[PDB]
């Protein structure tokens, strides 16, 4: 239903990310990616509408991170710059069905995600 | 026999009325305008259309004939007006019949994405020409009937929509005024996009225009007018002021679902959209098999319909003699025919896309309104001041209009406006070609061909005040 792409190792500089999802999602409303870290609990990231009229980030994380979407691939990409080694962790890129952008760490359908580490 | 009761009679106005604009142009009016330009582009067109039906009724009332308004446009400016007015006529109900086609064709669509709709068309079509050529005698029972469950779905859509806008039931969120303010403003784009999506809020309130002519069947049309008019028009303004705004407020207008030149995936009708992202499963397939029968319907009447006309237009001496052949169960066979190839131009979706096609056909379609209501505002124009230079008592008259002629004039102009501004940028720029003008604008060109072509060869010109048929005529 849903694949992640993009993830390696950073130094810390900038990489973009990118989630797709696979056929019908015409009973959907708009996507999000959450992240967690080892035996921790999950923290929400960033979450947008397929449409794009708004984007809605936490408060940690607000000025550092990019979300939107291609055309190209018609694919939802989020831009991570200025990476520290505080956010490695494993991002899953999660959606919800509804006629509201629905907001918090419960979501219904969920992807392999992605792990990202940070070295010295 | 008016054994019929007068809700019997209000609600076969309304099935009649609403037809394809609500199910599937509305969404794509959302996602052009926004929700506050199309509900006020579609009062606007409401307002006209008020004012022509009821200068349309007025006319009936104080005149009857059975040649409806093109008798009225014959009789009032020129013969070659009247004549004009009919092939514009004809030509439109073609254009419907090939819009109906291609909304067939498109919303078969989300059940099976993997094969081409050509073939669902073609079938259609066979399907709709055997029905025409068997037999036409269950017409008005299944008219009758479509038309209750067009209406019946049309107040549980409105009844859900209420229902979950609030939010009463689990599981699912309110969105409140979200998703009316966001980003752009609800009034989005500008003019181009508000006479752009003007010709499609003219588009669906087309055909209900006819009802006054109904209305002139009455024998004490005094106390009839005024009943029929309150009823139909309150109750199609609510219904789709209502309809509308339930749309536009629980659907963004950046869905990737909704018609657009492009598209990023398949489309689907706003209707169906609302149950399938409601979470409710095995309900929006109902639904659409619904849609699809009544347009099957809906296509199938307007053939017959437009049928109907073609041989009634080639009785008389306007069209050529090789038409009112008939068979020996007395059906006619050319007319079908021609109606056939005229509405197999659904055909150059597999060369030209689906949307695009669909959009001109309901250009197309929308032009030939507005020139049938310019033409029927121009008649009654010219009827009202005949009347008052002959000096006729106002009295007399068993109808008459309120703001005059503020009514004429009012939608004159912005009929005329509305179909100027379409393309006003083309001869803006340095680019002038034809390619443009020629997509566009392609039934005001006919239509003038065909007048200069007839005042050509009949020589004929402008009636006197003077000289006009004043005194009605008793049938
Ligand atoms: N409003 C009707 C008729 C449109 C064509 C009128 N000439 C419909 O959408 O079915």
């Amino acid at each position: 239903q849903l694949q992640e792409s993009g993830g390696g190792l950073v130094q810390g500089g900038s990489l973009r990310l990118s989630c797709a999802a696979s056929g019908r999602t015409f009973s959907i409303y708009g996507m999000a990616w959450v992240r967690q870290a080892s035996g921790k609990e999950r923290e929400f990231v960033a979450a947008m509408p397929r449409g794009g009229g708004t984007t809605n980030y936490a408060d940690s994380v607000k000025g550092r991170f990019s979300i939107s979407r291609d055309n190209a691939k018609n694919t939802v990409d989020l831009q991570m710059n200025s990476l520290k080694p505080e956010d490695t962790a494993v991002y899953y890129c999660v959606a919800d069905r509804g006629f509201t952008l629905r907001l918090g760490i419960q979501h219904d359908y969920w992807g392999q995600g992605t792990q990202v580490t940070v070295s010295s | 026999r008016r054994v019929l009761k007068p809700r019997h009679l209000n609600m076969i106005a309304i099935g009649g009325s609403i037809g394809t604009g609500l199910f599937v142009a509305s969404g794509a009016t959302v996602a052009t305008a926004g929700p506050g330009g199309a509900l006020l582009s579609y009062a606007l067109i409401g307002l006209m259309v008020y004012f022509l039906m009821t200068s349309l009724g007025e006319m009936a009332a104080y005149m009857p004939v059975s040649g409806s308004f093109c008798t009225y446009g014959s009789r009032f400016v020129e013969d070659g007006f009247g004549f004009a007015l009919g092939w514009n006529y004809w030509y439109n109900w073609a254009v419907t019949i090939a819009a109906e086609l291609v909304a067939a064709q498109l919303v078969m669509s989300f059940w099976f994405p993997e094969v081409p709709g050509i073939y669902w068309s073609a079938i259609f079509l066979g399907i709709m020409f055997g029905l025409n050529v068997i037999s036409a005698r269950g017409f008005g029972e299944s008219e009758f009937w479509f038309a209750l469950i067009k209406v019946v779905t049309v107040v549980i859509f409105i009844g859900v929509g209420l229902a979950t806008i609030f939010g009463i039931m689990h599981g699912v969120e309110s969105p409140g005024f979200s998703n009316f303010t966001m980003g752009d403003a609800p009034f989005v784009g500008g003019f181009q996009a508000m006479v752009g999506v003007a010709m499609i809020a003219g588009f669906s309130f087309q055909g209900t225009e006819l009802i006054g002519i109904a209305a002139g069947e009455s024998e004490n049309p005094r106390k009839n007018i005024p009943i029929a008019i309150r009823q139909v028009f309150w109750r199609i303004l609510m219904f789709y002021i209502l309809a509308i705004f339930v749309i536009g407020m629980l659907i963004p207008y950046t869905d990737p679902n909704l018609l657009k030149n492009d598209a990023s995936d398949i489309s689907v009708s706003p209707f169906t959209l609302l149950f399938e992202r409601a979470g409710f499963a095995a309900a929006a397939g109902v639904m659409n098999a619904v849609i699809l029968s009544a347009i099957l319907s809906a296509g199938n009447s307007g053939m017959y319909a437009s049928t109907r006309m073609l041989y009634n237009l080639a009785l008389e001496g306007k069209a050529p003699r090789l038409f009112s052949r008939v068979s020996r169960s007395g059906v006619p066979r050319n007319a079908l025919y021609a109606t056939t190839l005229v509405g197999a131009l659904c055909f150059l979706t597999s060369a030209f896309g689906d949307s695009t096609v669909y959009t001109w056909l309901l250009n197309t379609s929308g032009m030939c309104g507005f020139i049938a209501w310019l033409g029927i505002a121009i008649s009654h124009y010219r009827f009202r001041k005949g009347y008052l230079a002959q000096g006729g008592r106002l009295e007399d008259l068993p109808y008459r209009a309120k703001l005059f002629p503020f009514g004429p004039l009012f939608a004159f102009a912005l009929c005329m406006v509305i179909t100027l501004g379409q393309n006003y940028q083309a001869l803006v720029g340095e680019r002038i070609d034809w390619i443009g003008l020629l997509a566009t604008y392609i039934s005001l060109p006919l239509f003038l061909a065909i007048w200069l072509g007839y005042r050509w060869k009949k020589r004929a010109r402008f009636v006197r005040y003077h000289e006009m048929d004043v005194s009605p005529t008793n049938t």
